[PDB]
């Protein structure tokens, strides 16, 4: 009856049990284009798959704990736990924001989220375990469009770079991303090889295709900056002093530190401003799940929840009633 | 419910702090277990008694020592900086009670980055003597990389197989039950910043432990004066070759030995050697000039 704790990413799904450190499911996750169940059945089916597949296990038994994006519309989260309840009959329920996950992943209630997606880079102030719904800043100069930079500049080298090879087409440009792409102005570089053992002397595009959430829209320090004028005047400085990046799509070389650069120099000097250096893969890709891992184990966790019992008694008023 | 598990985790800080207090427990369980080169320069330089508060200290506290400084004691650091930079060894006779380990402490953190000046310093101590001096060590830098040589055989082995290693850590400690242990382990390096005291008071300072005492390699040296050196010849002509090292003549050839009425009148020589090298030296004065 371990708690399971799964993650439903826009680029991956992240799953596992509430006590473990690790979600022991990390497949590719589609039916969350913008951010949101654009699909349901195909989300029904993928739920489907992870509850059978991925973890071996029935719905029926264990509690589960569901995250959803902080920007998403309420009708998805009645809609949810009306297909939660109805289809799978979990005991237990409940729905929380990525970024609220990743604060309570890091240990620091209050505080400024970064992360990027499939499609969508946004900034998050969490104060008090509370989402700004005013605050959030969502930009669309996310992973994607940098890799989609990678693409292009592999396709003009005229490499050959059925959904599969898609997969594989995309998955590669990731890939790369993760060797090369860091933030003549670059010297020599790389010898990357490809599967096959193609490869080139990848130079000053590993320095310029970054350069593009920076500068290709509101650049990702254009995205916070702005979002903290949004929120309260005086909690600001409290925001600064604690801001997260989290997300695979933010993983890139020296991507942290020149995040502290440009902020470092558009905040006041005089403000505390400080970046939590989870910039392991490890701990980006981890940090949502690990968020909500933790929260379903606690033992206040133990009246948190949307039980069965819940659900009976009232329909999907339930969710924004439990659910902040 | 957020604060709730801050509050257990805070419980996970008090079974840290019981971590902590078993490490010390601890402790004490193992525990339980366990010619005139330098001479001139020196005397150009060492500023004394009127000159001990009031002088140009042209290297104050440095920028690794996180600790004030008395303004002989801070003399007492200008004074080493010199040394150093004339390639000296040098007594710091700063009367107890003023604080010599002040002036060392201070030394160690400033005969740093510029040069990087990095060996794994040194200072000759007792079993005993070394626990409050390496406290005081990490009080005022608790940045200087130190390392401790007091334990059982298999952990003095591992600390003397890693003093060899150049810029391994700012300053190196050395007990006298060890010297027995480590007679010869200790003349190792060339160490930027050597420190002897209670030297005086070793046991069994045979031949083999008067050598080993004697020519620590070294690329400066220190000696703390809670008396003046002492009228013994092999003692003090060593503290003397000590501050004054690649002479013409090496320590082992040392020019006649006991104190025979020849050697006498050869030690009378080597005896206006041994003022002249001695005397610049001594910064010792009572605390009423410096309390």
């Amino acid at each position: 009856v371990g708690a399971l704790v799964f993650d439903i990413g826009s680029y991956t799904v992240r799953a596992g049990y509430a006590g473990e450190d690790c979600p022991k499911v990390d497949f590719p996750t589609s039916p969350l284009k913008n951010g949101m169940v654009e699909d349901w059945d195909s989300f029904q089916a993928i739920l489907d798959h992870t509850y059978k597949m991925h973890v071996k296990s029935e719905a029926s038994l264990h509690p589960v704990l569901m995250s959803e994006a902080p920007w998403n519309t309420r009708a998805k989260r009645e809609k949810l736990t009306e297909l939660m309840f109805e289809h799978y009959n979990i005991p237990a329920f409940f729905l929380c924001k990525t970024a609220v996950l990743t604060a309570f992943a890091n240990g620091r209630s209050t505080g400024l989220i970064l992360d990027s997606g499939a499609t969508h880079t946004t900034a998050i102030p969490v104060h008090d375990g509370y989402v700004l719904q005013q605050g959030i800043v969502k930009s669309p100069l996310a992973g994607d469009f940098i890799t989609m930079q990678c693409r292009e500049l592999f396709q003009e080298m005229n490499i050959e770079l059925r959904s599969w090879h898609n997969y594989m087409c995309n998955c590669v440009i990731q890939d790369f991303q993760a060797s090369v792409l860091q933030v003549a102005a670059q010297m020599p570089t790389v010898h990357y090889e490809f599967p096959n053992g193609y490869n080139c002397d990848f130079g000053a595009e590993r320095l310029k295709i970054p350069e593009g959430l920076f500068d290709p829209m509101l650049g990702v320090s254009h995205v916070v900056t702005t979002s903290v004028g949004m929120c309260d005047i005086d909690i600001r400085p409290g925001l600064y002093g604690s801001v997260i990046v989290a997300g695979g799509n933010t993983l890139i070389q020296s991507f942290t530190d020149r995040l502290n650069r440009e902020l470092s120099q558009k905040t006041p000097p005089s403000m505390r401003l400080k970046l939590i250096a989870n910039n392991t893969t490890v701990e980006r890709r981890f940090s949502s799940w690990i968020g909500g891992s933790i929260l379903a184990s606690l033992g206040t966790f133990q009246q948190m929840w949307i039980s069965k019992q819940e659900y009976e008694e009232g329909g999907k008023q339930c969710v924004e009633r439990k659910c902040p | 419910e957020i604060e709730c598990f801050w509050s257990n985790i805070e419980q996970v800080v008090e079974i840290k702090l019981r971590v902590e207090l078993e490490e010390k427990r601890k402790k004490a369980l193992n525990l339980q277990k366990v010619i005139a080169d330098v001479t001139a320069v020196a005397e150009a330089i060492l500023p004394k008694g009127s000159a001990r508060v009031t002088t140009s200290v042209k290297f104050n506290a440095p920028s690794l020592l996180y600790g004030a400084l008395r303004d002989y004691q801070k003399i007492g650091l200008d004074w080493l900086a010199k040394l150093y930079r004339k390639n000296l060894n040098g007594i710091l006779a700063d009367e107890a009670g003023l604080g010599k380990t002040v002036q060392i402490i201070a030394f160690f953190a400033h005969l740093a980055c510029n040069e990087g000046n990095w060996g794994p310093h040194l200072v000759v101590v007792r079993s005993c003597n070394i626990l409050k001096w390496e406290l005081e060590l990490k009080r005022w830098c608790p940045g200087l990389k130190i390392l401790s040589y007091i334990g059982s055989h298999r952990e003095l082995k591992a600390k003397r197989q890693e003093w060899a290693e150049p810029n391994s850590f700012h300053v190196c400690i050395t007990s006298y039950t060890q010297f027995f242990r480590g007679l010869t382990a200790f003349t190792r390096v060339r160490w930027k910043c050597l420190v002897i005291d209670e030297m005086q008071r070793v046991k069994g300072m045979t031949e083999r432990h008067w050598e080993a005492v004697f020519t620590l390699q070294s690329q400066q040296r220190l000696l703390l004066i809670d008396s003046p050196l002492h009228n013994t010849f092999l003692e003090l002509w060593t503290m003397v070759h000590f501050l004054v090292p690649g002479i013409s003549r090496p320590y082992l050839s040392s020019p006649l030995r006991a104190p025979s009425e020849e050697s006498q009148d050869y030690y009378h020589k080597v005896v206006i050697r041994l003022h002249r090298v001695t005397q610049p030296f001594i910064l010792r004065r009572t605390k009423r000039d410096v309390e």
